[PDB]
């Protein structure tokens, strides 16, 4: 069974969820968002889904795919695993690192993540 | 494609 | 061991200032930007570039900033973007499609964007097997980016209130914006 909440922002409402994992993503929340006028008629599967059938189904092992992907990114070496991690991982809402936050204590975080001050 | 309201 | 990233105060308090902006007042930012991420790093490498001697530093300079660009694009629609703003991007990337051209985030997105990407590189950074010494020099050519861009706060951050400027940072939502975009 698929979850209650948006994996991307913990949220209520309405989902597309995913065939491969319990995890359910509002419309919007997707990368690319899906249009709830044009939803896919088949099967759908999120990208942390997508990347683990795309590995499976690959020739070489994980290791030799991030090896070669690194080789193929020289030019941007220092950013060549950030890069290669980014397909791996399902989208998310931006949130602020508490590390910022804690830097405002008259600030605080409300139950949807939003911004209060009393 | 498979959708869930909550 | 924890990735540690120090940011000026000042824009920290931007990036609060945004927080506030977004998910209390329901603003969005002015799309596209009148200065992208792209002219922002343009300009920041173009300067610093003239200030070095060693031509390793200058490599060095030239690839963190090409990769930050590269790495923006892939990350802005993955996970730079408050919820509200998500409407507005899939209406970017509708208009993209109608022009038979990709969108590419670092001509469309501006500074505040790039400072968010910048705020989250520790947790980023630590999902990595980078070894100590690429997160180091990752770590300090990004302080050493935040230097310049304290110096610019005015240029990229000032004007930011579209309840006094019809030409500022962000812009207004409508209830109607709202409403799709949160349900
Ligand atoms: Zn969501
Ligand atoms: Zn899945």
């Amino acid at each position: 069974e698929n979850e209650d909440f948006c994996s991307a922002c913990n949220q209520s409402g309405s989902f597309l969820c995913c065939d491969t994992c319990p995890k359910s993503f509002h419309f919007l929340c997707l990368d690319p968002p899906i249009d709830p006028n044009n939803l896919p008629k088949g099967d759908w599967h999120c990208n942390e889904c997508k990347f683990k059938i795309f590995i499976n189904n690959s020739m070489a092992t994980l290791k030799k795919i991030e090896s070669n992907f690194i080789k193929q990114n020289n030019n941007v070496k220092i950013f060549a695993k950030l890069l290669f991690n980014i397909d791996s991982h399902n989208p998310k809402q931006f949130q602020l690192p508490n590390y910022i936050k804690e830097t405002f204590p008259a600030v605080k975080t409300g139950s949807r993540g939003q911004y209060s001050d009393e | 494609a498979r959708t869930k309201q909550t | 061991p924890k990735i540690s990233l120090q940011i000026p105060i000042k824009l920290k308090s931007v990036l609060v200032d945004d927080w506030e902006y977004v998910t209390k007042d329901k603003k969005i930012c002015r799309l596209p930007a009148d200065v992208t991420v792209e002219m922002v790093l343009n300009k920041y490498e173009h300067e610093v570039s003239q200030e070095l001697e060693s031509p390793g530093s200058q490599s060095q300079l030239s690839e963190y900033c090409a990769g930050l660009k590269l790495y923006f694009d892939k990350c802005l629609g993955n996970m730079l973007l408050y919820r509200l703003e998500r409407l507005q991007y899939d209406e970017l990337l509708k208009k993209s499609s109608k022009d038979q051209k990709p969108l590419v985030p670092i001509r469309i997105y501006g500074a505040i964007h790039l400072l968010r990407l910048i705020s989250v590189l520790p947790e980023l950074i630590s999902s990595t097997t980078m070894d100590l010494q690429s997160c180091q020099l990752l770590i300090k050519q990004t302080e050493d980016f935040l230097v310049w861009l304290l110096m610019h706060v005015d240029e990229y951050f000032n004007d930011k209130d579209p309840n006094r400027s019809d030409d500022a940072l962000y812009v207004n939502t409508s209830s109607q914006y709202e409403g799709v975009a949160l349900g």
